[PDB]
């Protein structure tokens, strides 16, 4: 499980997600929604 | 010279002074007939010497001497292969 | 771990370090001061030098010439090479060039010594070094002189000669100037590297050049093997120079800091000496005299040219011409101009709006600076008498400076101003001593002084420091200045010429990479801290180690716990024998036995094979591998 | 452990290049271009995708600009100043020098030739330039503690660079735009064997090689001579900083034969600035110029004109070089709209004309247009789309991919019809994955980062001391003090609970024979079939291979059958196990 602990350590220290990626569907997002 | 080089290498300090003397000796050429005695002395001091740089310089010098004129090096390859095995 | 130092000259080092699996050459360097023992090469055969009286000894006479007591050699100047025979240069894998000053002697190493490795340097360094070898070969081969002088090199003859000729060392190793074919061949074996560029050498070590701030393309090198780092600090400057300042930060965490290229004449402040040089030439020009400034075509000439451009306008000397005579003059000016991105933030900001970085383009535009390739061309038509001339080699042994010294040397009005400190201005001036010319020594060395290097050392904190032995003692001229020393908390070991230093930086724990496939099968434990066991196959490629997927044990098993816990874990009919400092347990099935020693255990089987594996596994309940 | 790439611009189009890369939690912007042809609200990339109404500096730690073209750096001032990104922006020195003037020219166009209600100003352009950090060629800068980027040579324009983005073992290479065939003033692109996890390449030209260099120059000059033979004028537009220099020098050398001046209608200030920038950045140019600039200055053009006058002059052989390229707006459209003729109004397009009106229809007849008071042309009127843009073709793209040797490839800055063909070619030829992301599509890849570990020198040397010629490496890894340090068992003991476990079993031998048979004959059972066991000879008589000893004592000390001590450890368990097995009952009388 040596590949488990280091991967968990790396993933634990990460940064905020993009809003579009959170709102994406099928890994694709509509751009310029206001138009 | 043979005896002069022998006594100079004996009296010189092992790490640096012997290296400097070998450096000086390598420049000047050696007559073909006298090659056997000087390489024998160099081999003896190679056995005595513990420093790696001095032994490296002795190897380089006694390889240089084998290119001197029509000297026949077939008499100095058994000791050479021996010290190579022991190195 | 090792360091072969092939040159005793401090500012022209040649060091090879047999560190890890590669032997890296740090700089080449060419001790040009040997030329001062020879008679100068004039552009036109002078009557004074030709008719010099030969020196007398009991024996020869035509080889040596005497001028005002000093004894010289009537032969082509020769250059003291680094020690090439100490270490077979065929084994050298890489050469790192820091400065164009240290770039010389490279043709010797690359051509004559059977070197088949690689050379790494920055592009301005390569171009300016090319210019320097161009002008050196041009000067030497312009009016060739024979090499008839060989008797004075004899060991028993050199002792009786006077001091400048007697104290010369490694005289038998001196060589004449390399030909231009060798220069072109050598520069073809070069790889251009930018600052902070990580160059991998056979997957073993990584070298990066770091800006030193001393010259255009000047670089310090750091060699590292991912655990042990060796920093090479060549000529560097922390002043307000044109190149981007020293990258001092990258030198931190250095096991060994080999330190060369420190300033000569440490007592001199370069700004004050620049001011003194300008004032002296202004005074000479105002009285109608000429000024001669022996200098390299691309070194400190630019800085003093800028200061002169600023000074003449206030001094009211715009009328006088500024001549710059060298075969590589226009090439020097153009190369200085185009390397704008190799400058500091103040001067590289001139690339945003359209403007050349250096101001001597304005000197040319207003026809203040006039550069020529030689004396015989348009210079002899445009020559005006109250002038200032930058030309020739600073050694005063070849180039147009010889002609100008022979021309203007008879009058007290003219002056010669020395700005390069690498040549003893009394010794370079020796073949012309009975002149009436006003000789001024105001060297301009922007390199690190001992206060600056002390501050840098305290900032960086290297574990061990390597420097020439000249810096571990005060200079002989002073001999009492403890401030002109390298003071370190470690003793700061030193070297002389042809000395081999066994560095103590030998360390274990080389890096290795483990792939996810094997890391999946590796599981850790707990001890007293985490620990695991690895059994795998080692794959090495290009000195990079990879762990591919295909005695000791530790724990807490005291005699009490041994007797109690595993008493009835599956077997029966077990007796305990009252042995000292432990207990002996054996079973009656086939006299199978278990014996424990202090902090140790082992299992005995007697005519039984099937139960032995389970016997071992029972003890492995709480036995790790720490 | 994933690399997530979301091109929200130039996904399946050319223009508005802006690619987001999340590699190890480090979110980098790969370009900040703008689109040409779009009137409003689509010129700039969609920055609402990055959690609008918030601070972009928190999300992005690095912004990279490939070169100074507007489809790669045009939206930079709007992005930075307006949306509030105060982080670093990386771009090469010529890119830094030439970027603000292009923005100033487009700002002039927007405030004069169009509306400027939602555009930026010169002061706001200068504000953006403050955050810029110049990066030299192959300068491995450390933008963050673990994130580092390296600029390579692209050869598209002066200062164009391919930016590697290496963090840990994971690395991403973004080529922006590039040309593998050197120009008359720019070299060829080069990149070492980076072998990254992903390689993002432009694909504006997935077509075959464009008939070398000499043939294209010959055809272009032949067309120029044909147009001017009948006294017609030529109206080639160009951005005045890219292929303008090559066309200028080529046409000047062609005019060395007849020696009639040619008007360069890019602004005299802009022409002087271009010459100065090209002479200050000689290292970025070709070795052709790098070696011959001292001998002569090729940029000192002997033919030039200022502006409006000779355009409305008599129908002569004058060839105009319009200041704005792509025929989207400006002097180019102003001249083109007022020009017509069989030999005259020769319109040669070196650029691509991605979506701009008028220019884009090179593949069409160029006689239809869409404008008020539109004009018509004739067949002799040049509408030739000469392939003079500094873009790598399909052969160049395959060459670059084979040179870098990436784990995966991604395509941007091209057309979908060309990019699908290029993807098919890459997958069928090099057996390497390729991707086809659209604008706003998120492409995610898995990573396999190796574990950085330190192995002791002694164990490493002993690895090949006995494993040089069937081998194995056994050791213990100590994850102590939050670092991984692989060592042998002895150094594991030395680190810091010791309790050794061994096997030294005394199997009651079934063989009942003489003392000599029991002691001096049994112990020679190693060399029968067993392997991977070291050999050391001793006169006395014993088998000492690692933790193995068999000559124990007298043959029968215990009052029973013969007793002999068999000893082994877990690494050499095979020999001891086989010996104990065949000594329990396998040696009968
Ligand atoms: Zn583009
Ligand atoms: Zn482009």
């Amino acid at each position: 499980s040596l590949w488990s602990n280091r991967i968990n350590t790396a993933n634990s220290r990460k940064h905020q997600e993009f809003a579009g990626r959170l709102n994406s569907v099928n890994n694709r997002a509509e751009l310029y929604q206001h138009l | 010279k043979s005896a002069a080089l022998h006594i100079d290498l004996c009296k010189a300090t092992s790490p640096a002074d012997a290296l400097q003397y070998l450096l000086q000796f390598a420049r000047k050429p050696v007559e073909a007939e006298s090659v056997e005695g000087v390489v024998r002395i160099l081999l003896e001091h190679y056995y005595k010497e513990n420093d790696p740089s001095v032994r490296l310089k002795i190897a380089s010098l006694l390889g240089l001497l084998s290119k001197t004129a029509g000297f026949s090096p077939d008499c100095i390859m058994d000791d050479a292969i021996n010290i190579l095995q022991n190195e | 771990m090792k360091l072969y130092c092939l040159s005793g000259h401090p500012t022209l080092p040649c060091n090879v370090l047999k560190f890890k699996s590669t032997t890296i050459m740090l700089d080449c360097g060419l001790d040009m001061t040997s030329t001062l023992n020879f008679l100068p090469l004039p552009l036109v055969q002078s009557p004074r030098l030709s008719n010099l009286p030969g020196w007398s000894l009991k024996d020869l006479d035509k080889e040596l010439k005497e001028c005002s007591g000093h004894v010289f050699v009537d032969s082509v100047p020769e250059f003291c090479l680094p020690e090439t025979e100490l270490i077979d240069l065929s084994t050298v894998d890489v050469i790192l060039i820091s400065n164009y000053h240290c770039m010389m002697a490279l043709p010797y190493i690359t051509e004559h010594t059977g070197f088949t490795g690689t050379v790494y340097a920055t592009e301005p360094t390569v171009q300016i070094g090319r210019l320097l070898m161009e002008e050196l070969v041009n000067f030497i081969e312009r009016v060739p002189k024979a090499q008839s002088a060989s008797l004075w090199k004899n060991k028993d003859i050199q002792r009786l000669l006077p001091s400048p000729l007697k104290d010369a060392v490694e005289v038998s190793t001196w060589r004449r100037c390399y030909t231009m074919q060798e220069v072109n061949s050598a520069l073809s074996k070069i790889q251009l590297v930018g600052y902070s560029q990580k160059i991998e050498l056979f997957g073993a070590v990584q070298v990066t050049p770091l800006s030193s701030g001393y010259a255009l393309g000047s670089s310090n090198w750091i060699i590292q093997s991912h655990y042990e780092k060796v920093s090479y600090v060549s000529g560097s400057s922390l002043l307000t120079t044109h190149p981007q300042p020293m990258d001092q930060a990258s030198l931190k965490n250095s096991d060994v800091l080999v330190l060369t290229g420190l300033t000569q004449i440490p007592t001199a402040n370069p700004d004050g000496m620049v001011g003194e040089f300008c004032s002296n030439l202004a005074l000479t020009v105002r009285n109608g005299g000429n000024v001669l400034v022996p200098c390299y075509p691309s070194g400190v000439i630019y800085d003093l040219l800028e200061c002169l451009y600023q000074y003449i306008d206030s001094a009211g000397l715009s009328s006088v011409p500024l001549y710059f005579i060298s075969p590589v003059a226009n090439s020097s000016l153009e190369f200085s101009q185009i390397f704008a991105e190799w400058l500091c933030h103040n001067k590289q900001s001139k690339v945003y709006l359209p403007e050349p970085p250096f101001p001597h383009a304005e000197l040319i535009q207003t026809n203040k600076l006039k550069h020529y390739p030689s004396i015989h061309g348009d210079f002899s038509n445009d020559f005006r008498q109250p002038c200032v001339v930058f030309t020739g080699h600073p050694s005063l042994r070849f180039g147009d400076v010889v002609h100008f010294m022979e021309l203007w040397g008879k009058s007290s009005l003219n002056t010669v101003i020395f700005t390069e400190p690498d040549f003893s201005y009394l010794e370079a001036l020796a073949p012309y001593q009975p002149l009436a010319m006003k000789c001024i020594y105001c060297p301009i060395d922007t390199r690190l002084n001992f206060i600056q290097v002390s501050k840098l050392l305290k900032e960086v904190q290297p574990l061990h420091v390597v420097c020439p032995e000249q810096y571990t003692q005060p200079p002989p001229a002073q001999s009492h200045r403890m401030d002109l020393m390298i003071d370190c908390q470690p003793p700061a070991m030193s070297y002389r010429r042809a000395e081999v230093l066994a560095l103590p930086f030998k360390r274990r724990y080389e890096k290795i990479e483990i792939m996810p496939e094997l890391a999946d099968s590796l599981v850790p434990m707990e001890i007293k801290i985490s620990l695991a066991t690895v059994s795998a196959v080692l794959h090495t490629k290009d000195n990079k180690h990879l762990l591919q997927p295909p005695p000791l044990l530790s724990g807490s098993i005291p005699v009490e716990q041994f007797v109690q816990t595993l008493e009835k874990h599956g077997f029966s009919d077990i007796k305990v024998e009252d042995t000292a400092k432990g207990h002996i347990v054996l079973l009656q099935e086939a006299e199978t036995l278990i014996q424990i020693e202090e902090d140790s255990t082992h299992i005995i089987c007697d005519n039984d094979e099937m139960l032995r594996v389970r016997l071992r596994d029972l003890v492995l309940k709480f036995l790790q591998k720490f | 452990p994933e690399i997530r790439v979301t091109p929200l611009g130039a996904g399946q189009d050319v223009g508005r290049s802006c690619i987001l890369v999340s590699i190890a939690g480090k979110n980098v912007m790969l370009d900040c271009g703008m689109h040409m042809g779009f009137n409003d609200d689509r010129r700039f990339p969609d920055f609402s995708y990055i959690t609008q109404n918030g601070r972009l500096t928190d999300f992005l730690d690095c912004v990279i600009i490939s070169h100074f073209h507007l489809d790669h750096c045009g939206a930079l001032p709007y992005f930075s100043e307006m949306v509030g990104y105060d982080g670093p922006i990386y771009m090469t020195h010529p890119t830094q020098a030439i970027c603000p003037i292009l923005l100033e020219d487009y700002r002039k166009i927007a405030v004069d030739k169009k509306g400027e209600a939602n555009f930026f100003t010169s002061q706001m352009i200068k504000d953006c330039m403050k955050k810029v950090v110049a990066v030299h060629l192959h300068q491995t800068v450390q933008v963050d503690d673990e994130l580092e980027i390296k600029a390579y040579y692209a050869g598209h324009v002066l200062g164009a660079a391919m930016f590697q983005i290496k963090v840990g073992s994971e690395s991403v290479v973004y080529t922006g735009d590039y040309n593998m065939t050197p120009d008359r003033h720019l070299g060829a692109a080069w990149i070492d064997k980076c072998r990254p996890n992903l390689l993002i390449t432009q694909s504006t030209y997935a077509t075959t090689i464009r008939d070398s260099k000499r043939c294209r120059e010959r055809d272009f000059l032949k067309k120029v001579h044909e147009t001017v033979e009948r006294g017609g004028k030529v109206l080639i537009p160009v951005f005045a900083l890219g292929r303008a220099q090559e066309l200028c020098i080529l046409l000047e050398t062609f005019w060395e034969r007849m020696n009639l001046k040619v008007p360069i209608y890019f602004s005299t200030g802009l022409t002087e600035k271009a010459n100065h920038y090209y002479k200050l950045f000689i290292p970025w140019t070709n070795q052709k110029i790098r070696k011959t600039f001292v001998q002569r200055n090729m940029f000192e053009f002997k033919h030039i004109k200022a502006f409006d006058r000779a355009f409305a002059d008599n129908p002569g052989p004058m060839v105009v070089f319009a200041t704005p390229g792509m025929l989207h707006a400006g002097q180019s459209l102003q001249i083109f709209r007022k020009w017509a003729g069989n030999e005259k109004n020769m319109v040669i397009m070196p650029g691509y004309c991605v979506q701009g009106t008028v220019g884009h229809k090179i593949l069409s007849g160029q006689r239809k247009l869409e404008m008020e008071g539109r004009q018509v042309l004739e067949v002799k009127m040049q509408v030739e789309y000469m392939s003079f843009s500094a873009h790598a073709d399909a052969k160049g793209i395959m060459q670059l991919v084979g040179q870098a040797e990436p784990e995966s490839v991604l395509l941007v800055h091209g057309e979908a019809k060309k990019m699908e063909f290029l993807k098919q070619k890459i997958e069928q030829e090099l057996r390497v994955n390729c991707y086809m992301p659209a604008n706003g599509e998120t492409v995610t890849l898995p990573t396999s980062p190796s574990i950085p570990v330190g192995i002791s020198l002694g164990l490493l040397k002993r690895e090949m001391a006995q494993g040089l010629l069937p081998r194995l490496l056994h050791g213990t890894l100590i994850m102590k003090d939050s670092n991984f340090r692989l060592v042998s068992s002895e150094q594991a003991l030395k680190e810091l609970a010791e309790h050794q476990l061994r096997f030294t079993c005394r199997v009651h031998l079934h063989d009942t024979r003489k003392e000599q048979e029991t002691a001096l004959r049994v112990y020679s059972h190693l060399k029968s079939v067993l392997k991977d066991h070291c050999v050391q000879h001793l006169p006395d008589g014993s088998v000492t291979v690692e933790s193995v000893l068999l000559q124990a004592a007298a043959p029968s000390e215990d009052p029973g059958t013969k007793v002999l001590l068999v000893s082994w450890t877990y690494q050499d368990e095979e020999l001891g196990s086989f010996l104990t097995s065949l000594l329990k009952k396998g040696l009968p009388q």
